[PDB]
């Protein structure tokens, strides 16, 4: 069975930073396009970042460009999102997603 | 931008309906067939007869190969392509590019046909049907995820006698009257439950299981209304009795100078409330197709396929998020100021089994 499992959220201060991870099993991770999406309270789903299977192509939402870094370690079946200069509006559950499937998510809370 | 998506299809039921797409960096423009009956995005990757251009991966700086290939066989036709990933834009509707899987065809048979104006195919069905496996993210899954649109698309085909593909929503201007929803029974094809076929108000003498032998599906990439042989024979007998042996088998055209001499054909679908059904009805104009005329229904082995013959009567909503398919009569479905389709309901399902799907 395909599994995705995010971790690494929690409570941070404005200006703070975090590393999210997503552990993948049950499919060939090194061949999958991988995506981070988030859902903030009171808003629709918002795409954050996508990374191609070999890691060389990365794309970002304008709202996160220059603050966040997506990356992946294919040998460890792990997807990352490193986030700098966190803002209150970054408060959201973050999901890793591939081929229609998503993990249970991890909550980031940015509080003043 | 759903309003910018109106009139973004060209073509007709015979040569398919196709969308302009821009692929790679700098973008290469391709014309892509809309197929709700499959789940792979594939384009010509080499010269070929019946196509003018193809996607040359060596000219895209953003193309990345996945290092494998895939063969896709249909009953009629097949292709083998390299699998890669590149950035795509849909000029009419989206302000930005998205990263998608793409197969580039280097060998095919009976796939690119004479008279076609497309050079690739956009498979809008579910992950289950993607090749080599369901892990190859589909085009629509990529789009929903990266473009922040609802998990819904809809289609109006206008070429009976182009159209619109609305990615992310429903456009009110594209239908008249009410929308009726039938549940998606399984998420692979758009499989829906047919309860009954009527020809001029007369029901056929068949158990409802026959219509779902082994699946009834909505498929924009199929030209005709395709019916399992037993259903086909019953249909042909009713249409003939209510009005050329080669004509019924499509091996012959039929000529006059016509439509008033033929019955309406109704398909009953189960509503979201299972005690109710509605019916979508096509008039003779949809199935006696001007070409002299061709019969717009053909036999199938194992599927009832609601192809372009029927879809050209309707605005069809593929509401993945709510696991249902919507139907509404289409304003563009008229020939000489006469509607060529109808929808009505509700009807009771008391005398039908609670599950017609085997
Ligand atoms: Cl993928």
């Amino acid at each position: 069975q395909v599994q995705l499992q995010e971790s690494g959220g929690g409570l941070v201060q404005p200006g703070g930073s975090l590393r999210l991870s997503c552990a993948a099993s049950g499919f060939t991770f090194s061949s999958a396009i991988m995506t981070w999406v988030r859902q903030a309270p009171g808003k629709g789903r918002e795409w954050v970042s996508t990374i191609g299977s070999d890691g060389s192509i990365t794309t970002y939402a304008d709202s996160v460009k220059g603050r966040f870094t997506i990356s992946r370690d294919n040998a460890r079946n792990t997807l990352y999102l490193q986030m700098n200069s966190l803002k209150p509006e970054d408060t959201a559950v973050y999901y890793c997603t591939s081929a229609g499937r998503r993990g249970p998510g991890t909550q980031v809370t940015v509080s003043s | 931008n759903f309003l910018a998506m109106v009139d973004n299809l060209q073509g007709d039921s015979g040569r398919g309906y196709y969308l302009e797409m821009l692929i790679g960096t700098p973008p290469q423009k391709l014309q892509i067939l809309v197929d709700t009956g499959s789940s792979n995005f594939a384009v010509a990757g080499t010269p070929h007869s019946y196509i003018d251009t193809y996607f040359d991966t060596e000219r895209s700086s953003t193309y990345r190969s996945k290092g494998f290939d895939v063969t896709v066989k249909y009953t009629q036709g097949s292709w083998t392509g390299f699998v890669g990933e590149d950035l795509v834009t849909i000029p009419k509707g989206f302000n930005t590019s998205f990263l998608v899987n793409i197969a580039t065809i280097f060998e095919s048979e009976n796939f690119f046909l004479p008279g076609i104006k497309w050079n690739g195919i956009l498979g809008l069905a579910y992950a289950t049907l993607a090749k080599p496996s369901s892990s190859l993210e589909t085009f629509f899954d990529s789009l929903v995820t990266q473009a922040n649109i609802p998990n819904v698309f809809s289609m109006q085909m206008c070429g009976a006698g182009g159209g619109s593909l609305v990615l992310g929503g429903i456009e009110p201007s594209l239908y008249k009257g009410d929308i009726w929803y039938t549940p998606i029974k399984e998420e692979w094809y758009y499989q829906i439950e047919i309860l009954k076929l009527e020809i001029g108000g007369q029901s056929l003498n068949l158990d409802c299981r026959e219509y779902n032998a082994d699946k009834a599906i909505v498929d924009s990439g199929t030209t005709l209304l395709r019916l399992p042989q037993k259903v086909f024979d019953a249909v042909v007998e009713a249409v003939a009795r209510a009005s050329s042996d080669g004509f019924w088998t499509g091996s012959q055209l039929a000529c006059w100078t016509p439509w008033s001499y033929f019955p309406k054909i109704s398909i009953y679908l189960r509503d979201e409330n299972s005690s109710r059904s509605f019916r979508i009805t096509i008039l003779p104009q949809l199935y006696i197709q001007p070409m002299c005329y061709r019969f717009g229904i053909s036999p199938s082995t194992n599927a009832l396929v609601i192809g372009a013959t029927v879809m050209e009567g309707f605005y069809v909503i593929f509401d993945r998020a709510q696991k249902r398919v919507g139907f509404a009569a289409s304003p563009c479905a008229e020939i000489a100021g006469a509607a060529v389709s109808e929808i009505s309901g509700p009807f009771s399902t008391e005398d039908v089994a609670s599950n017609c799907v085997p």
